[PDB]
């Protein structure tokens, strides 16, 4: 069956080859005859695949490099840890969280940056953050920089038990291949083992420590006299004055009768008015009841014993009568190439964040989250990048598998098969739905800038005149604010407040959530979205159906997966790699990503962030005009990119003048990617050829002969620099407006 | 052999090799195929062993000084609870002859003295009867086995007289009594956490009371 | 031993502490002679 | 609070899934049920006391879902008093 086989001590830790670059290439370890030898030899250095054949001394190798993942994770969060302990005012911070500014970060007054030190309040100087670590660690109970003093020493001391974990693992008791390509098992424990009992102890934290704290400063009191929480679990008393219920040890629980804990495990739903968050309760329920489930779902594939499924036994029943044969071999498939599983992974990922991004604004889970305004903001977008860029690596992976580990030989599947028999088809359908997106959502935009920019208003597309209304999502608004009247019972309000119905919850004369109308100008950005997110399918599910073989060149895979060209011959062959079809679709997921975000910020400061008067009357950050300034791109320009990009531009001379120095380099860098994606590289040869004359005319002339980027690293470095500059100019203005505003 | 929930995994390695082999493992870890390190047989045996022992004297002692007070004569001056003489600072403690942490760490420094040693002793066996020692040399060298050391220092009065049988015995003993110490000293530790009141007292209530049946309460307190 | 010290003397990790050095010596004379605009010594 | 609701529907979920097992009613350790039917009895090699081959995983397996099976039956006490 399954045992704990492994082996004995294959590579000693000596330091015999540090001294030799490129040990692993046979190429690479011979000599940089050239300068292209230094860029070959980072190119490659993680590409474990191209430097074996059997997969079990790269198993051996990846499983080693989460290791040291993980302790870069560990010491990142230990770093934090320390620097909100000895360098931030979080004291001061929870002494009242209305109007502090949580600053964790001083700089050293050497350069005149004393200036980045701004007021935040408090009696503190430091530059302002947007982390957003402080709802954490007032949802957790830290309360006391002793706490954050000891978990940043506690983190580091796991850092370095994985470090070491990963060097033993690798050198000394390397793992065998049954072990590795045993998933039944891994499915098993991680289900069961790593999920559940996380959720389960973390309830437990919380119904033991944070729920009683919590309860105090909302009752509201210096946290210095708080009771510190062992002496809460220690003392009974303490919960029993709190709970009644609590002060019944075990029995309600065994006998069945759970009702009684009520109190503290409860299905309220909405927020919390004393903070705007969710009630703790709710969200120890709900970690509880995940737990269970992630407990009992992992119970599932035999591994050992005589009960229990296996992933081979499950997939050969399906088949269908189209498809034919099912799925039959693919769990071969997809446990003898790793560029599979990290495809897979990657993409799956990717949603989750993207999906964490949307659930995080519109139910802020810690508290007094929804009003600390930079932070939802910040913590929204850099999910949503983080997604997207998972994605595309998931397309580049599926590509690189396409190429490289398909053969029908031995990993033969008959639904692949298939699906690569059609490509032809699906290629086209979903270029043709592209242009029908591109043209009915942006064009409409272009008709209705026209028609107002001469003199026709009334022939727009608005509420006021030619209507598009948006009726599915008012339909599925008005379901979920009439839903806990009759299908959920057992809740109190909506699962959140932005379904159109209730009231609004609103701290310190600030409004965090309310109801969110949607108008036409809410239908013709979502179909813009859908838009460009098909046009990013439509290429890299081009590139990775394609990476194969295509009708243009007839044996493209043998020619590798990333090469850049196949000459100029036929007409021209440039960019037919898959490595090219991902270079091309990463600037079309930057584009999506940044209308969306745009999108949200305009939405949020136009509709719900604001302030509330004593009255109660609402002046939002921005007036509301959204539903009629945003249908015209001359409108973005103006009401939106324009006016609302002042705090950065005025923002020399102050605290936040960094956020300004940045908006200027960002846009720079951005400049400068285009040299590198426009030109090509002959032309750049003989410069550096004329240069390298100049040189050795003085005996210069270096023997590490210079040469211009090969093109495929030409076109990455232009990326790349496109990329960082896009992402650092709304990076910059995104931070700038809100912080200075809000 | 008597089969009290065995396996086929068990069986894989368990071949009879332990002194008094049960057959009583579900699981199979030491499967040989690969050996895993401290998953050794050998070391599994050393491990029992050593367990049993350490839980032998710890079921003793943890219950002598306040069973003793029952109607002896060790002073009420210690008339406290295992787990409430101070090792459970949430229970009770005692002013001693040193302060208590590093009374601590120096108890710490000689059982690791000791346990170092007889590690050193596992890996290279009789390796230790070659250093400067001043004396104790001539000694240490054990009888062989890590499992079972012997000699004048190990062995006083003397036994297993001309025998493995003897041997054999007495040791089958040695895995019951390891086995029995290991379930009374989990059975007092968990009524502690659980009753509240101590173990000597336990049997104070249990010789009289049958009704006490604290399984029907469960009450969970500190 | 000296496999560590052939691989210390690769252009990374020197280039590394060499900059390192010198943005320490730049930045102490800084602090020594704030905003340093002109060259009043002759 | 012995032989109550509880105690009652607990115990005798409990005893007739063990039953169900042990009789040949149960896709147990040494059972696998296919779409339909499920008589496809077929070894694993876990040879216990039991004199049908019950290993100390069914017999733990079983327990578990009939526990279960019972607190989703009782929990839905609407009828028999929600506090008891
Ligand atoms: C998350 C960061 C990270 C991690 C965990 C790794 C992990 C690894 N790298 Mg690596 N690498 C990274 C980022 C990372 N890389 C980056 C950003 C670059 C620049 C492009 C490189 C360039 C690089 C080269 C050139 C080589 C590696 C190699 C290795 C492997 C052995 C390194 C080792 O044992 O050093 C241990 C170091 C310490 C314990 C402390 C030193 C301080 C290991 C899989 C080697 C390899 O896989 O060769 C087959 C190798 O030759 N890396
Ligand atoms: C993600 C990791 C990380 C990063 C980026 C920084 C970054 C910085 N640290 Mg730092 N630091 C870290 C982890 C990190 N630290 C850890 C884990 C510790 C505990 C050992 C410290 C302890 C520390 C001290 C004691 C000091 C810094 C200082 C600094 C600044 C110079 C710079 C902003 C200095 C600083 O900002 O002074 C105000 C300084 O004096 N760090
Ligand atoms: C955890 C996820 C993960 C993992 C394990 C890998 C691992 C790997 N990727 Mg990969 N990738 C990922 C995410 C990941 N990537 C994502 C999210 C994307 C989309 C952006 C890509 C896009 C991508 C491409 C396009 C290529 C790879 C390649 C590779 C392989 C060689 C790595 C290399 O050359 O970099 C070495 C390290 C560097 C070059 C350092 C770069 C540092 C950046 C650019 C500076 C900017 C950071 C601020 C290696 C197996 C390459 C490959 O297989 O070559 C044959 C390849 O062509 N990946
Ligand atoms: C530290 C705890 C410990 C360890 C490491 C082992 C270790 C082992 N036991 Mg074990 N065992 C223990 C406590 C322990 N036992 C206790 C407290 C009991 C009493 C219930 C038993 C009863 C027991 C039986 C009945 C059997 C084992 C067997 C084995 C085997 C392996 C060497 C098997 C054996 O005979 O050894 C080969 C076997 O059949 N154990
Ligand atoms: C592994 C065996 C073991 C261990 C770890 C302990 C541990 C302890 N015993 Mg103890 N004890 C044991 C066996 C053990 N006992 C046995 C077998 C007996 C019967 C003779 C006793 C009789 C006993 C008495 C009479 C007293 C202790 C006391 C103590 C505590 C202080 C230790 C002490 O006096 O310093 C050693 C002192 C030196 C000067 C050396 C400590 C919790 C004292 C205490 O506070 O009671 C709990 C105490 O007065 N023990
Ligand atoms: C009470 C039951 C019991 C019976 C034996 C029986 C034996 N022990 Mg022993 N022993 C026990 C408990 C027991 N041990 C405990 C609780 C600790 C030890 C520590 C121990 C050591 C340190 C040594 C023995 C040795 C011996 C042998 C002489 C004999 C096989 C000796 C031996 O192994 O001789 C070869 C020896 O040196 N025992
Ligand atoms: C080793 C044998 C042994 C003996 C003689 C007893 C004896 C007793 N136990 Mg006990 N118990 C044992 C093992 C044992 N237990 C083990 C191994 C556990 C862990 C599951 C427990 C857990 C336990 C609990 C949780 C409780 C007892 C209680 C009791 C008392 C009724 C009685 C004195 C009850 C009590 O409160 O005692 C005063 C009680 O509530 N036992
Ligand atoms: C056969 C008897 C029986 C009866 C009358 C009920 C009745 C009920 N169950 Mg229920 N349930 C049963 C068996 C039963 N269950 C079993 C066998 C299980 C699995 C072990 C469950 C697991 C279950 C869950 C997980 C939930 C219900 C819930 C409910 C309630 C709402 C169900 C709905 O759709 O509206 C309702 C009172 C829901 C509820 O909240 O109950 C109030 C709910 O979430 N049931
Ligand atoms: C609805 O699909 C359902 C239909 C059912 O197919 P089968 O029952 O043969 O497939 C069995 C499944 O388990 C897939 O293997 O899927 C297909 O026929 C494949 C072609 C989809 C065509 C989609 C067109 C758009
Ligand atoms: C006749 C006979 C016999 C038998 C007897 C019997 C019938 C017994 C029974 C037994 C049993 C009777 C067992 C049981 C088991 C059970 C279990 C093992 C359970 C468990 C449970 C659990 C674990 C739970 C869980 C949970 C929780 C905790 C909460 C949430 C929900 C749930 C439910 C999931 C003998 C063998 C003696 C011998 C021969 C003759």
């Amino acid at each position: 069956e399954v045992k704990i086989v492994v082996d004995r001590d294959p590579v000693k830790t000596s330091f015999e080859e540090w001294a030799r670059p490129g040990h692993f290439s046979r190429t690479l370890a011979k000599g940089p005859d050239t300068t292209t030898w230094i860029w070959n030899l980072h190119a490659d250095a993680h590409d474990f695949d191209s430097h074996t054949g059997d997969l079990e001394e790269i198993s051996r190798k990846v499983f080693s490099a989460h290791f040291g993942q993980l302790s870069i994770i560990f010491l990142w969060l230990s770093g934090m840890y320390f620097h909100g302990a000895r360098f931030s005012n979080y004291e001061a911070w929870l002494s009242d969280p209305t109007h502090i500014g949580p600053s964790a970060q001083v700089v050293w007054p050497i350069v005149g940056q004393e200036i980045l030190n701004g007021d935040v309040g408090g009696g503190f100087r430091g530059i302002q953050i947007t982390s957003g670590f402080f709802q954490l660690w007032r949802a957790s109970g830290i309360t006391s920089e002793l706490q954050l003093y000891c978990t940043a020493i506690g983190a580091l001391v796991f850092a370095a038990l994985m470090l070491f974990a990963g060097w033993f693992h690798y050198h000394k008791a390397a793992p065998k291949l049954a072990w590795f390509q045993d998933v039944e098992s891994m499915l098993n424990h991680h289900l069961a083992g790593l999920l559940g009992l996380g959720s389960l102890s973390w309830a437990g934290h919380q119904i033991h420590v944070s729920l009683p704290i919590n309860q105090f400063l909302d009752a509201g009191v210096d946290p210095k006299e708080i009771p510190l929480p062992h002496e809460f679990i220690l003392n009974r008393d303490l919960l029993a004055q709190l709970y009644p219920s609590f002060a019944e040890g075990a029995t309600p629980f065994f006998t069945l009768n759970w009702s009684k804990y009520a109190e503290f495990l409860t299905f309220r739903g909405g927020l919390d008015p004393v903070t705007g968050g969710l009630w703790l309760t709710d969200i120890a329920h709900h970690h509880l009841a995940i737990a269970i489930l992630f407990l009992i779902a992992g119970h599932m594939y035999r591994t050992n014993w005589g009960i229990g499924h296996g992933l081979k036994d499950i997939l050969e029943a399906h088949k269908g009568p189209f498809t034919g044969q099912g799925h039959k071999g693919l769990y071969e498939i997809l446990t003898t190439s790793w560029h599979a599983q990290l495809s897979l992974n990657l993409a799956m990922l990717g949603s989750t964040t993207i999906v964490v991004a949307h659930h995080m604004y519109s139910m802020p889970p810690y508290p007094y989250l929804a009003t600390d305004y930079g932070t939802q903001l910040s913590l929204f977008t850099h999910h949503m990048w983080i997604g997207g860029f998972l994605i595309v690596g998931a397309a580049a992976h599926a590509a690189i598998f396409m190429v490289r580990d398909y053969d029908p030989t031995t990993r033969y599947n008959d639904l692949l098969d298939r699906v690569l028999r059609h490509r032809d088809a699906i290629i086209s359908h979903l270029n043709w739905v592209c242009i029908f997106l591109g043209f009915h959502s942006f064009g409409l935009y272009i008709h209705n800038d026209t028609m107002s920019a001469l003199g026709r208003p009334q022939d727009m597309f608005s509420d006021t005149a030619i209507q598009l209304q948006p009726i599915f999502a008012q339909w599925v608004q008005n379901i979920h604010a009439t839903a806990p009247g009759v299908t959920a019972p057992g809740a109190t309000t909506s699962t959140s407040l932005t379904w159109g119905g209730g009231e609004l919850v609103a701290v310190g004369g600030k409004v965090a959530l309310l109801p969110i109308p949607l108008g036409t100008a809410d239908f013709l950005v979502h179909h813009i979205h859908a838009f460009t997110i098909h046009v990013t399918v439509l290429i890299l599910l081009k590139g990775v159906l394609f990476a194969r073989s295509s009708r243009l060149i007839p044996d493209k895979a043998n020619l590798g997966f990333r090469f850049p060209c196949d000459g100029p011959g036929r007409g021209g062959t440039c960019q037919v790699s898959a490595w090219d079809h991902v270079f091309l679709g990463l600037f079309w997921m930057y584009n999506a990503i940044s209308v969306v975000i745009f999108h949200f910020s305009w939405k949020m400061q136009s509709d719900v962030w604001g302030t509330i008067s004593d009255q109660g009357v609402v002046t939002h950050i921005t007036g509301g005009n959204f539903a009629q300034s945003s249908i015209t791109i001359n409108g973005w320009l103006r009401d939106f990119l324009w006016a609302q990009a002042s705090q950065v531009i005025q923002s020399y001379g102050s605290s936040l003048s960094a956020y300004g120095l940045f908006f200027l380099g960002a846009h720079f860098v951005w400049a400068f990617s285009l040299m590198f994606l426009f030109s090509g590289r002959g032309y750049w040869q003989e410069l550096i050829e004329s240069i390298v004359w100049a040189h050795n005319k003085l005996k210069v002339a270096p023997a590490t002969q210079p040469r211009a980027l090969s093109i495929i690293q030409g076109r990455a470095v232009g990326v790349t620099h496109y990329l960082l500059g896009g992402i650092a100019t709304t990076w910059a203005f995104f931070l700038a407006r809100i912080i200075a505003v809000g | 052999r008597q089969l009290w929930f065995a396996s086929k995994q068990s069986l894989t390695y368990l071949d009879g090799t332990l002194p008094g082999d049960f057959g009583f493992d579900p699981l199979g870890l030491s499967d040989p195929e690969g050996t895993g390190g401290f998953i050794e047989p050998r070391w599994l045996a050393y491990g029992e062993i050593f367990n049993g022992r350490t839980a032998m004297m710890g079921v003793v002692g943890m219950i002598a000084p306040e069973a003793l007070g029952k109607v002896g004569l060790v002073p009420p001056e210690t008339a406290i609870p295992w787990f409430q003489a101070g090792a459970i600072p949430p229970a009770g403690t005692y002013q001693y002859w040193a302060d208590p942490y590093t009374l601590f760490v120096f108890e710490m420094a000689l059982i690791g003295f000791a346990e170092h040693r007889r590690l050193q002793d596992w890996y290279n066996p009789g390796s230790m009867g070659k250093q400067y020692f001043l004396g104790l040399e001539k000694y240490l060298g054990g009888s062989g086995d890590p499992a079972y050391p012997g000699g004048p220092i190990f062995n006083p009065l003397g036994f297993g007289t001309k025998s493995e049988k003897e041997m054999k015995e007495l040791k089958l003993k040695e895995i019951k009594n390891g086995r029995l110490a290991m379930l009374a000293f989990l059975g007092m530790s968990l009524q502690a956490i659980f009753t509240g009141v101590g173990p000597f007292q336990n049997l104070l209530d249990h010789l009289s009371d049958p009704v006490n049946n604290n399984i029907l309460t469960s009450l969970k307190f500190h | 031993m000296r496999d560590i010290k052939t691989y210390l003397s690769v252009a990374p990790v020197l280039s590394t502490l060499w900059f390192g050095a010198l943005a320490g010596l730049l930045i102490e004379i800084n602090r020594l002679f704030p905003d340093a605009l002109s060259f009043p010594f002759f | 609070y012995i032989g109550s609701s509880t105690n009652l529907i607990m115990v005798t979920t409990t005893t007739l899934m063990l039953f169900a097992g042990r009789f040949g009613l149960a896709p147990s350790a040494n059972r696998k049920a296919t779409a339909g039917l499920k008589l496809e009895a077929r070894e694993s090699g876990l040879q216990t006391g039991d004199p049908a081959g019950f290993t100390l995983a069914d017999t733990l397996a079983c327990g578990a879902v009939g526990h279960i099976m019972g607190v989703g039956i009782v929990l839905g006490l609407k009828n028999t008093g929600v506090l008891d």
